[PDB]
């Protein structure tokens, strides 16, 4: 469940760095956090606020920041994202 | 582990039998409790709340396992409690993303004399 | 975030919607009585007066048609306190008409709320009010009718201010006009059509003219009382609806603030216990 | 910033032992704990709560208690301490 949204991502960068257009869809990414804390807890890591990584920033930042769009000269490619979120009381 | 003993014993009757099954399952809190206490005796840190960290895989894999196959189908009800009133613990919310359906069951339809006690309002 | 002080605000907004929902209880009670002796006493002797005036002819031939320059409001509003919004449309119409023009009224207010509110803005202005009403009946209205009488004599025309109770969830503000004991009596003596002689004349004016007065009177209290009862019952919906919607937003934050409690706690324990 | 307390306390026993009369003013702290606190977890010390040592306690508690009224055996001085401490959100 970690690993799935990146290799999606890899799969979509394919279009973008060939000129291509590609649309990757993130379903909901709060099951990727509850992976990856699971992971991490079990590291024996100290756990934030939340019982979330300190990291889980990163985590979710580094994937959406390889979407984007690619200027004309390297093919003009783009890379949409659209990252889904549940919300337990709509807070 | 008492859970996923029921659940095998339908898996048989999927399978082999082919037939439809109703798998009735008690409150699912003592299941995911009972996770929770297994990982605190092996030494796993606790979740935020004190679960366990393998809440989404211990409770995902009951949830997958439960579906309807080309041989038979398992159907599960299995009652909800809601720990002090929070539907947003841990274990109730993980546990609605897979169901599909509620039965809220009602003590004031059975004081009027009818005895469903199924809510047709609250009921989705 | 401090849970101690959540749970404690949350109580107090239970007890808020408690007593906000049992006013409303009594709003409805206290609405069946007033509207039960409204349907009794409505439309009593109202407008025989004005009917008679209209079929003495030779009145209309010698009727003083003038417009009145100095007239007399009597705004009509409850004196209990969260009654609703109709004390503050009553006081909000009569500001307008007032503040346009000053000098040329006397505003006698009726009702705590009414002279209150219309005090500081009006200081002066209105020199004497009418509260504490035990109850409504004639008698009473009468009272009240004789004193605006007495207080009548220095504007050429007498106006009242109150809700109209149209509906039991309709309240529209309804104003009457009433002409002072100076113009009754001038225009009475014309009466004609109607003999008059068991009682004479000069005293059948006097009498009559309170029939006039404290007919709109006695109608106008009524009508204000049940629109009070009215829209204090309303209110007290909306505010018993706003006072749990706004507690069970709460409860959702104290949920909250008691996982983050849970977490914040277990976490010490896990990192004393680490080590 | 732990011994910064203590040390200017020190300069305010001399005008006290002096029959002196001192006014010394310790700033917020707070602050002052999450450098002991800093100090004692950067030691490998077992942290309590809220990641504070144990005997937290004890470090206000030995610095304000030094302040007070000599007899005027002593020479009749006195400390005056007047402590500050911020709050998060007054609570």
């Amino acid at each position: 469940q970690f690993l799935a949204p990146y290799s999606g991502c890899a799969i979509g960068e394919f279009f973008r760095d060939n000129g291509k257009h590609a649309l990757i869809i993130y379903d909901d990414l709060s099951k990727q956090a509850v992976a990856y804390r699971q992971m991490s807890l079990l590291l024996r890591r100290p756990p934030g606020r939340e019982a979330y990584p300190g990291d889980v920033f990163y985590l979710h930042s580094r994937l959406l920041e390889r979407a984007a769009k690619m200027n004309d000269s390297l093919g003009g490619g783009s890379l949409t994202a659209l990252p889904v979120i549940e919300t337990q009381a709509g807070d | 582990r008492v859970g996923l003993t029921g659940l095998t014993v339908a898996e048989y009757f999927r399978d082999e039998e082919g037939k439809d099954v109703l798998l009735f399952v008690d409150n699912i809190f003592r299941f995911t409790q009972a996770c929770s206490e297994v990982s605190a005796l092996l030494g796993r840190i606790p979740s935020a709340v004190g679960y366990q960290p393998t809440l989404a895989t211990d409770l995902g894999a009951l949830q997958e396992r439960i579906t309807t196959t080309q041989k038979g189908s398992i159907t599960s009800v299995q009652a909800i409690y809601v720990p002090a009133d929070d539907l947003t613990d841990p274990a109730p919310a993980t546990t609605f993303a897979h169901l599909d359906a509620t039965t809220v069951l009602n003590r004031g339809l059975t004081e009027l004399g009818i005895y469903p006690a199924v809510d047709p309002l609250d009921s989705t | 975030a401090n849970l101690k002080q959540l749970k404690i605000r949350m109580k107090a907004i239970g007890s808020i919607k408690k007593i906000t929902k049992a006013m409303k209880m009594v709003a409805a009670s206290k609405m069946k009585a007033e509207t039960s002796r409204l349907e009794n006493g409505r439309n009593f002797a109202v407008g025989s007066v004005q009917k008679m005036l209209e079929n003495e002819s030779y009145v209309q031939k010698k009727k003083s048609t003038t417009a009145p320059k100095s007239t007399l409001l009597v705004p009509i509003t409850s004196d209990k306190g969260l009654c609703g919004s109709v004390n503050s449309s009553i006081v909000r119409e009569v500001k307008r008409l007032a503040l346009n023009n000053r000098s040329a009224f006397g505003l006698l207010p009726v009702g705590e709320k009414g002279s209150s509110g219309l005090s500081r803005p009006f200081p002066d202005l209105l020199k004497s009010s009418i509260v504490n009403i035990q109850n409504v009946n004639f008698p009473t209205a009468a009272a009240i009718a004789h004193q605006v009488s007495t207080q009548g004599a220095g504007y050429d025309q007498v106006t009242l201010i109150y809700n109209h109770f149209k509906n039991a969830i309709s309240y529209v503000v309804k104003h009457q006009e009433l002409l002072p004991r100076a113009q009754f009596l001038n225009l009475f003596k014309y009466v004609t059509r109607h003999e008059a002689v068991e009682p004479e004349l000069e005293y059948s004016k006097n009498y009559f003219f309170e029939l006039y007065m404290a007919s709109s009177v006695y109608n106008a209290l009524l009508n204000s009382s049940a629109s009070e009862q009215a829209s204090r019952m309303n209110a007290m919906e909306n505010a018993s609806k706003n006072a749990g919607e706004i507690l069970s937003k709460l409860t959702l934050d104290y949920n909250k603030a008691r996982q983050a409690k849970i977490t914040m706690e277990l976490i010490e324990i896990i990192s004393g216990a680490s080590i």
